[PDB]
């Protein structure tokens, strides 16, 4: 759909350009960020990529000035740390997205800088994106200059000649590649041989080059001569991992490379008395090359039976090692990459072989305390904490999965993992540090709850106030001086563990980090303001409004900063400036709003001036920066002259002048939370917007993208907070909403249909006295039925149902008889609650004889078409909630109530709502309770006998579906059936005369013919 | 590739046999059922997947063949190899048509380079030479034709002289000269032809065509022999010089007579009116075509579109059919770019000029002055080639040629006039002051007053550089005549007054330091007027800061006043080049606390950010993590302060200061290890670029750590004055000498990281493993893939002679071989600890041990090492007085050291302008007398092939130190 | 800036292989001296 969508605009160089045009600068960001936060985030690139496919040579782009340094480095940030997660080269899609920006070259691309490094990777290992990385290359080279162009590309110029060289082919090659290239290193002249320098990435024989010789035996040569077996683990590592290639090859790879593993297995010497003993540089990183092989092979299919049987098999093997040489590694550097993999199966082989190095560990010597003495469980657990301070991202993912089961297995112990406590916590919280923000979360949700759920673990024990000497102060003394920095996951965190830290061991929070509260205050104070950039001047703040919501801390000499503070409020980098000012609210709201302190400050003029600039921040600029402004103001309320002060520029903004944004209107709404002349005021401010010369124009626009409506609907929010006088202002507001939708001629929906909700919600009484009253017009009653039918309007319903029959009395006293609008207002409020209907049943039957009134006067030839749709689609309204009724009691004898109560009408009840009905009281001995009925209310032969009849859908599929899902006719009524119509008399049906009675008697043959 | 048929059915003679090998009661019984009777493995399920594999990867048969061939060829037993090398020449000339493969590791490549895998056969090598030229694998028949030329004899002048001639046409087609005229001299017999070769790879042509018209007629009825070969070197080198030299109309009328491509290339280029003649005569020559004649077919054919006589279609299709046997020409090279593909870059040039001159006079019968400033920006390097640069400006010259006839508010070109004064530029710039002759008013007033300079005219020039500075150089170079003065008149001569204060004119009007090194010397010259000081208020401050360690010594002496002036504006301005200095000197020390409070109030958070890098690698100050004893630095990085550069890049040259590396996060490795001295703790710094910089900090300093900054010092100063020239950038001589920035009297860092293994480490590593020649088989068995070890041999012989040129002069004692660090994936040499004292100690001239003398080749040493260290210094003694001019301020720091060295006391300071220009005097004379001798009868060199006679002569080896290992 | 022209289609032209040998071992060895200019694509032996 976004295809189908942003292909329109390259279709219409438009009037289909403004309206997608706002859209695109929330569709990428918002795009940026679910991708975090989502399940498969791939899909949200790749509709970045159908976006900036769909537009080229664009209009203006003037929108993108922004956003580009900050996509640029979400971009090149996870180009590093993006390793093909099913296989599909999915660093190939953030290249596309890095090279095809579509902006102008001059001023815009300039920055562009980190595209060098996206650059070697478009033109290296693709196919058809090396055109798209060729462009850009021819690009830059003739606009820019050398003295510019040349210092961007020296740290890979060395890099990009390397893969320039690999197009240069004939004709078997490409033609459009190969003649592309042959130009950009002509173009450039004499700054082609400029690189050409000694080389330096001589590969001096390295792991999967290693040589290693396999003993032979030939029959010519009559000894036994060493061979190299790898001259194809080249190709059996590029084999295996490839979806390309056909199956059989992959398997032959495996066999292959589990050929050379088992020669390093088996090659060493075995003790000779292991019983005995029990009671007693180059190829280790060729054999975790080897191994991880072996643990991708488990991922493919009719071969994983094979590869876990040596798996198994190799870590039961390098654990006698280590319980050998307590008299004197490879598989925790392949664990980690099978921890920190993609595919399921491989990942829980993974935890299967970290399971049976101690599930075999606690059947080797059975006593687990000497098996953490000197065993290689112990050795594990600081292999997990160290590759938490790895650099690439997918390290960082396996030792905090590999943690987080190594503490749901090794559970006994606990005494072990509390003298490593401080390590593990140092260990995770800089696992929430040095993780970029733009990757995904899942390195850090289980870093989030790691330490959370640790904590109410292994410190469910201490005892009291005496024992905080210096080991449990240590790890107060790490989480309190990283309370003041950026990066918010590790300043939210560190409040959320210091809490529960202080809940178990109960001890006040502020006599827990008591003894070291002043080392954290002195960084905080030395350096007032004006040095550490914004990034952390929200972290300075944070420490201290977090502080002041202890139960006491530092009741003085704050105020060296609250100066600074109301300084910096009273003045993307744009993003945290507004996030700077959005923060010292904060600090500022706690400095009042907490008594004791209020009073001692009071004697050198303080509060008056955070009020005073608390205001003049209400018109700012933006609209966030008001809502905590407006938090603030609304809870120091528990002077005057100010207020007048206040007010000047308030009436200010608020003279008639018809240029009111939609800033001031929500702060003039949080201003009356906090004289009624203004409804007067406001109503005339809307009518310059709403003379129909303005409306006409707009005709068929859509109403939520567009701006003047915005002002509109911002306008009618602020009569939810009018003052609360018995308000005369019901009449003429919704006189003012009739006359908006009919120079709309927009019907049954507008967007200023909820504001004006909100407003009766405020006045139920005011409210339905005036629908009462004008309720047999048709065309202001219709925005009742869908006020009372709307959730927010919760008041409005109670009104309503509490006053029910009062309206039911207008329905008893000629073309103005408004069933139709009892229909409708019944079943809006019948869709509230499945409650209210069980009770009503003299309502319902006097809808329905109003209605078969008004059956009898549309039912007339006089006058050419009276069959208004008001009074038709009553009848299908009123039909399918008295069905809603039939479905909330159990009895079988009331569905044939309804028959002979429209027989004016219709004939059979209406098709898609009552034969599915039906069908669902024919599909127990209360199946012969319904035919009992029908044979007592026919002989009432004056109910019109197609009603008569129609007991043909009702009674025979009874029986053609009991003969067919049973045997025949297992299961009263025959009593009774044989009493009245097998003695019938001479009147009735044992008459002979041909008309439609016959329709009947067939009803009554061919039911005798189904009970023989 | 049939080698996958024939692995089968190598593979079927092997016995598929089941040993393969290299060479709590119930766990136990459980495993050592697994590990030995499941291990088990036959020898079929190891080569049956590597059938699988190899029909899929063409690169697997290139590398099972070469293992399994010298397998197979140890078998073929005596009396049936001259049958199997015969059988073997037989099947390389079954041509399949081009035997055409012509694709990645094919048949002949992987043929050829699995018979040098095997010792006893000894093909062809005329064969050898067609093979790796027409399909592939040059390196695989360099591993062939010096097989056969070096080790053992082959017992036959015949086939020897054949493999040199071989030999000697697979170095030029592949352009490496050094090993080309190497290995000529190496086996030429007469001496005027060892005299001409040996001026022509240095450069001047003008005394190598006379030794070649004299190397001619000693034959001639001369009693000599002279060979077929060397005579094919005599008539075809006199005239590659004498088209060097740009005689083009002396070898016009010999092309004359013989006839052929050489008539067509000179009278050609240096074709509307003679077209008719030279289209036929193209038309001759055309078929078997090259990249060459392509380019002569396409212009006549884009000179007659200028006419009307030719269409432009036509230019398009032969352009294009034209650049696809260029794209031929490069596939069949190497991989590595080397000077092999600069005649191949410089065709691509002539290809886009001339699909753009196909449309500048297409629409001729504004647009023009775009394309005009574009090819005036096109040109190649000064240093490229004198033939190359020619090549262009004929082109050029041509192209504005037809404009200007057509063209009959200025509508003038003089656009030739600018092709030809740029070219005349270059031609000076190369050697030769004659190819360039025969093609604003201060600066005639400059030339009148540079010679008046020369003379003794001292009046004379200074009317006339007035005259030239009431009309930039000037403005220095009267003070130069003063500084020439004031050499020459007494000690109390005032011009020097006048000349610090001339040169400071024009100072911010790049090549500064050529002044500020003769500034920051005449105010240490016993000053005790000081009348400069006021004369330095009388009006460049990047340039100052490689100056920076000479200039907070200035401090504690005389000149302190002005020396303060100059620090307050660094400081002020560039903050990190020089907290680090100034903080390892701690009013003989208390006014720097100014220079320091001036270093924290301006920045004050760069103040505090550095110190807290400097105090958490002085506390704590195989592979070990950083994580326990330095976890500040892992915490360094989300704590650190706006930006810091990584340290020791305001020591090298880039003065813009703008694409400084700076420092991203620490890598969290402490690399110790077991180094030399002990042991260090090399740690590693990610850079913004993902490079990483692997520095090692050293815990001790010892006294001359404030004297070895001083000597890699002056050699900042020479090697960017070697990268400027012609001869000495285009072979790329780096002296190669590392960063060593020091953060505390106590503590330096310097840059090294792994594969910096020294060459006592060699040592070590081979009786780890338990003569001579233990270069030649540690490299060998760790450079497989010949290319490789090519490669890092041409690269260690080009940087063991910048190893010898700064041991020679300014005179290092005994170099140990634990003194010298060896890169082992580039081949960079570098030396540790430069301590010079300047006089013959006790010492042959330098370190040339036959351990290395093997390694190096026997004709590398004389095509690389030879003129290696004789093209180094023919740029440094005529620079710009690089052996007079910079050496004065690096030796009153050394000379004040040595009388603090030999007693405690000091002294001669009127004669210390005596001491100094005493062993300047014998540095300046140690440089230039290695020059080549001006007169035409020496070889080229004879005085370093002098120095390189003695360093290898067994008697002055052993006669010297014991202790520096003079057998390794 | 500056305008480029375009690559038309693809057009096949084949080489082949002449007839010819050299032994001659000084670095011109032809009509001037770089060699992969001068040098005919692929020689029969």
């Amino acid at each position: 759909l976004f295809k189908l969508c942003f292909m329109s605009v390259s279709l219409f160089p438009a009037a289909n350009e403004s309206v997608i045009l706002p859209h695109l600068n929330e569709l990428i960001l918002k795009s940026l960020k679910l991708s975090t936060t989502a399940k498969e985030p791939l899909v949200y690139f790749y509709l970045i990529r159908t976006l900036f496919r769909s537009i080229g040579g664009g209009r203006f782009e003037n929108l993108y000035k922004e956003i580009m340094p900050l996509l640029q480095v979400l971009l090149e940030s996870l180009s590093k740390l993006i390793h093909e997660a099913r296989r599909p080269q999915e660093r190939d899609i953030y290249v596309e997205l890095c090279l095809t920006v579509p902006v102008r070259l001059s001023v815009l691309v300039p920055h562009l800088s980190y595209l060098m490094k996206p650059l070697v990777y478009a033109l290296n290992g693709s196919q058809e994106s090396v055109s798209q990385g060729l462009r850009t290359l021819e690009l830059c080279v003739d606009n820019l200059t050398a003295e510019y162009f040349d210092p961007i590309i020296e740290p890979v110029i060395d890099d990009v000649m390397e893969a320039l060289s690999k197009h240069l082919k004939p004709l078997p090659y490409y033609h459009q590649h190969s003649h592309t290239t042959l130009r950009i290193l002509g173009k450039l002249g004499g700054r082609n041989r400029t690189f050409i320098k000694p080389v330096d990435n001589l590969k001096t024989d390295s792991e999967l080059f290693q040589n290693v010789e396999a003993m032979f035996k030939i029959h010519g040569l009559p000894n036994e001569v060493p061979l190299s077996i790898t001259p194809g683990l080249s190709a059996a590592f590029s084999l295996l991992t490839d979806p390309r290639p056909r199956i059989h090859y992959r398997i032959n790879s495996f066999k292959y490379i589990s050929g050379i593993f088992q020669l390093f297995l088996g090659a060493t010497q075995l003790p000779d008395d292991y019983a005995n003993r029990l009671k007693e540089d180059s190829q280790m990183e060729l054999l975790v090359k080897l191994l991880e092989s072996i643990f991708y092979a488990v991922s493919l299919q009719e071969v994983r039976e094979e590869s876990k049987a040596l798996i198994r098999g190799t870590c039961n093997h390098f654990i006698l090692l280590y319980f050998n040489k307590m008299v004197i590694n490879c598989i925790f550097d392949a664990i980690i990459y099978a921890l920190s993999s993609d595919n399921s199966a491989v990942r829980s082989m993974g935890l299967e072989s970290v399971q049976l190095i101690y599930d075999s560990c606690v059947e080797l010597f059975g006593n687990i305390d000497c098996a953490l003495k000197f065993a290689p469980l112990n050795v594990m657990c600081s292999k997990f904490i160290h590759c938490c301070f790895e650099e690439p991202y997918h390290k960082k993912l396996a030792g905090c999965i590999g943690l987080e089961m190594m503490l749901n297995s090794l559970d006994i112990p606990m005494k072990y993992f509390n003298a490593r406590q401080l390590e593990i916590i140092r260990a995770l919280f800089y696992v929430l540090r040095d993780t970029a923000p733009e990757l995904p979360c899942e390195v850090t949700n289980t870093a989030k709850r790691l330490i959370l759920n640790s904590l109410k673990e292994w410190n469910k024990e201490l005892t009291r106030n005496d024992v905080f000497s210096s080991v449990f102060q240590n790890l107060v003394s790490s989480l309190i001086v990283d309370l003041p920095n950026a990066n918010e996951i590790v300043r939210a965190t560190a409040q959320e563990a210091l809490r529960t830290l202080s809940e178990t061991t109960q001890v006040p929070i502020a006599t827990m980090i008591s003894p070291c509260k002043h080392i954290l205050l002195a960084p905080i104070f030395g350096k007032p303001l004006r040095a550490l950039p914004f990034q952390m001047q929200i972290g300075n703040i944070d420490a201290i409004t977090f502080c002041m919501g202890l139960e006491n801390s530092f009741l003085e000499y704050n105020e060296e900063l609250n100066r600074l503070v109301q300084e910096a409020l009273a003045l993307k980098t744009s993003e945290q400036l507004v996030r700077l000012r959005v923060v010292c609210i904060q600090l500022l709201s706690l400095a009042i709003t907490k008594p004791e302190f209020a009073a001692a400050q009071q004697r050198s003029n303080i509060r008056v001036k955070i009020l005073v600039v608390f205001f003049k921040s209400l018109c700012g600029r933006s609209i966030e920066i008001i809502r905590a402004a407006h938090g603030g103001l609304k809870a120091v309320i528990d002077p005057k002259e100010l207020l007048q002060n206040g007010l000047r520029p308030m009436l200010m903004n608020l003279s008639d002048h018809k240029k009111l944004t939609v800033a001031s209107l929500e702060a003039l709404s949080g201003l009356l939370k906090l004289k009624v002349g203004i409804g007067s005021k406001l109503l005339d401010h809307l009518l310059a917007w709403a003379q129909p010369r303005t409306l006409q124009q707009l005709g068929s626009q859509d109403l939520e993208n567009n701006s003047t409506v915005q002002i509109i609907v911002a306008i009618l929010d602020v009569f939810h907070l009018l003052p609360p006088t018995a308000h005369k202002f019901m009449n003429d507001l919704m006189n003012a909403l009739l006359y908006l939708e009919n120079n709309l001629h927009r019907c049954q929906y507008s967007p200023f249909r909820e504001p004006l909700a909100k407003f009766l919600d405020r006045f139920p009484d005011e409210s339905f006295e005036y629908f009462f009253n004008e309720f047999s017009k048709r065309e202001i009653t219709t925005r009742f039925v869908y006020f009372v039918g709307l959730d927010s309007c919760s008041s409005l319903r109670a009104k309503v149902l509490e006053s029910l029959p009062r309206v039911r009395g207008l329905l008893h006293q000629e073309k103005c008889v408004r069933f139709s609008n009892l229909v409708d207002l019944c079943e809006s409020l019948a869709a509230s609650d499945k409650e209210w209907i069980k009770d009503k049943e003299e309502l319902l039957g006097e809808l329905l004889d109003a209605g078969s009134v008004c059956l009898t006067l549309k039912r007339s030839s006089n006058v050419v078409s009276p069959l208004y749709f008001q009074v038709d689609q009553g009848f299908e309204t009123l039909q399918l909630l008295y069905i809603e009724y039939f479905k909330s009691q159990p009895l079988g004898h009331e569905k044939v109530f309804n028959f002979i109560d429209k027989i004016s009408k219709e004939g059979l009840p209406f098709v898609l709502e009552f034969d599915d009905f039906i069908f669902n009281e024919v599909v127990i001995p209360t199946v012969q309770q319904t035919l009992d009925t029908i044979i007592r209310m026919t002989p009432q032969v004056s109910s019109l006998d197609a009603r008569v009849y129609l007991y043909k859908r009702i009674f025979l599929p009874i029986c053609i579906y009991e003969s067919e899902m049973h045997g025949d006719l297992s299961r009263a009524w025959l009593k009774s059936f044989d009493s009245d119509v097998w003695k019938a008399t001479g009147p009735l049906v044992d008459d002979y005369t041909s008309t439609l009675e016959d329709r009947y008697r067939l009803e009554l043959m061919q039911l005798t013919a189904l009970l023989i | 590739p049939w080698l996958n048929q024939a692995l089968q059915l190598l593979y079927g003679s092997f016995h598929l046999d089941s040993p393969i090998r290299l060479s709590i009661i119930d766990f136990v019984a459980k495993h050592n059922e697994f590990l030995d009777s499941v291990r088990s493995l036959t020898a079929g399920d190891i080569l049956n997947p590597l059938i699988d594999i190899s029909y899929q990867s063409a690169e697997t048969i290139h590398n099972a063949w070469v293992v399994v061939f010298p397998v197979a060829y140890s078998a073929i037993e005596s009396r049936y190899e001259l049958e199997f090398t015969r059988a073997l020449v037989k099947l390389l000339f079954k041509d399949y048509h081009i035997r055409q493969q012509d694709a990645r590791p094919n048949v002949i490549k992987s043929l050829l380079d699995g018979v040098g895998k095997c010792p006893g056969l000894h093909l062809p090598p005329h064969l050898v030479k067609y093979l790796g030229s027409n399909y592939n694998a040059w390196y695989g028949a360099i591993k062939l034709l010096e097989e056969l030329s070096e080790g053992q004899g082959i017992d036959n002048q015949k086939i020897s002289d054949a493999n040199q001639d071989a030999l000697l046409e697979v170095y030029m087609s592949l352009q490496e000269d050094d090993m080309f005229y190497g290995t000529w001299r190496r086996r030429a017999k007469y001496f005027e032809t060892n005299a001409a070769l040996s001026y022509e790879q240095i450069g001047i042509w003008d005394k190598a065509l006379q030794l070649y018209e004299a190397a001619q007629i000693k034959a001639r009825s001369g009693v000599f022999p002279f060979g077929e070969s060397e005579y094919s070197l005599w008539e075809d080198h006199w005239i590659y010089c004498a088209e060097k030299l740009q005689h083009w109309e002396i070898l016009t009328e010999l092309a004359k007579h013989e006839g052929f491509t050489d008539l067509l290339l000179e009278c050609g280029w240096r074709w509307i009116a003679d077209r008719e003649p030279l289209e036929q005569s193209v038309k001759t020559v055309m078929d078997i075509p090259t990249p060459r004649r392509q380019i002569f077919q396409t212009f006549l054919a884009l000179q007659g579109f200028s006419q009307q006589k030719d269409t432009l279609q036509d230019v398009s299709r032969l352009c294009d059919e034209g650049i696809q046997l260029t794209l031929r020409k490069w596939n069949a090279l190497p991989q590595r770019v080397t000077r092999a593909h600069i005649g191949l870059l410089h065709t691509f040039q002539q290809y886009v000029e001339l699909m753009e001159a196909s449309q500048v006079y297409s629409s001729l019968v504004q647009e023009l002055k775009r394309v005009l400033q574009a090819w005036r920006e096109r040109l190649p390097n000064v240093w490229d080639d004198i033939n190359i640069w020619n090549d262009l400006v004929t082109w050029r010259q041509h192209v504005f040629g037809v404009i200007n006839r057509v063209y009959m508010a200025y509508r003038g070109y003089h656009e030739m006039a600018w092709v030809i004064n740029r070219f005349a530029h270059v031609a000076r710039k190369h050697e030769m002051p004659e190819v360039c002759i025969n093609q604003q008013k201060a600066e005639f007033f400059t030339l009148k007053g540079m010679f008046l300079a020369k003379l003794n005219a001292k009046d004379e020039a200074n009317q006339a550089f007035a005259t030239a500075v009431q009309i930039p150089k000037a403005w220095a170079e009267w003070g130069f005549f003063n500084d020439r003065r004031f050499k020459e008149n007494p000690e109390e001569i005032f011009h020097a007054k006048n000349a610090i204060s001339c040169y400071l004119q024009a100072a911010g009007l790049g090549k500064t330091r050529k002044l500020l090194c003769r500034i920051l010397w005449l105010i240490s010259l016993d000053d005790a007027a000081g009348s400069l000081a006021k004369t330095f208020e009388d009006h460049p401050v990047w340039y100052w800061i490689t100056f920076v360690p000479q200039l907070l010594t200035s401090l504690s002496h005389k000149e302190a006043k002005i020396v303060r002036h100059i620090l307050i504006q660094i400081a002020k301005s560039y903050p990190q080049s020089l907290h680090f200095q100034l903080r390892t000197t701690k009013q003989p020390w208390q006014d720097v606390e100014e220079i320091m409070g001036i270093l924290k109030t301006a920045y004050p958070l760069l103040a505090l950010s550095l110190e807290s890098l400097v105090d958490q690698l002085n506390q704590r100050f195989g592979k070990a993590d950083l994580e326990r004893v330095s976890l500040h630095l892992s915490l360094f990085h989300h704590q650190k302060f706006e930006d810091i550069e990584i340290p020791g890049q305001y020591l090298l040259h880039k003065d813009n200061n703008n694409h400084f590396i700076k420092i991203e996060r620490f890598l969290p490795t402490l690399d110790l290890v077991r180094g030399s001295n002990g042991c260090y703790k090399r740690m590693t710094i990610r850079g913004n670029d993902g490079s990483l910089h692997p520095f090692a900090v050293q815990f001790p300093a010892a006294r001359h750590c404030r004297r070895e900054e001083r000597i890699f010092q002056l050699f900042r100063i020479f090697d960017d004055a070697l990268s400027r020239k012609v001869q000495s950038r285009r072979r790329n001589i780096s002296l190669t000498l590392p960063i060593a920035v020091p953060l505390s009297p106590h503590i330096r860092i310097l840059n090294d990281d792994k594969r910096y293994t020294t060459l006592m480490g060699i040592y070590e590593e081979f009786c780890r493993r338990k003569p001579s020649t233990l270069l030649k088989d540690y490299y060998t068995e760790k450079f497989s893939n010949y290319e490789n070890y090519w490669l890092f041999r041409k690269q260690f012989t080009a940087q063991y002679a910048s190893f010898i040129f700064m041991t020679y002069i300014m005179c290092i004692n005994s170099r140990q071989p634990q003194k010298i660090h060896i890169n082992e994936g580039s081949g960079n040499i570098w030396t540790s600890e430069m301590l010079p004292t300047f006089y013959n100690t006790e010492s042959v001239p330098f370190r040339l041990t036959p351990n290395i003398q093997k390694f190096i080749g026997e004709a590398g040493l004389e095509g690389i090492l030879s003129v290696y260290i004789l093209v180094i210094a023919n740029s440094l003694s005529d620079s710009e007085f690089d052996m007079e001019q910079y050496l004065s301020l690096f030796v009153r720091d050394e000379v004040i050291s040595w009388f603090a060295q030999q007693h405690r006391a000091s002294a001669q300071t009127n004669q210390l302008r005596e001491i100094v220009r005493v062993n300047v005097e014998l540095l300046t004379k140690r440089v230039l007398q290695l020059n080549h001798i001006p007169n035409s009868q020496n070889v080229a060199t004879q005085f370093v092939l002098n120095l390189i006679s003695q360093a290898v002569n067994p008697r002055n080896l052993a006669y010297t130190d014991s202790a520096w290992m003079a057998y390794l | 800036t500056l305008i480029n022209q375009h690559i038309l289609k693809p057009a096949p032209p084949p080489t082949e292989i002449p007839a010819r040998l050299q032994v001659k071992p000084p670095q011109p060895a032809a009509m001037k001296i770089p060699n992969r200019p001068t040098l005919l694509g692929g020689s029969a032996i």
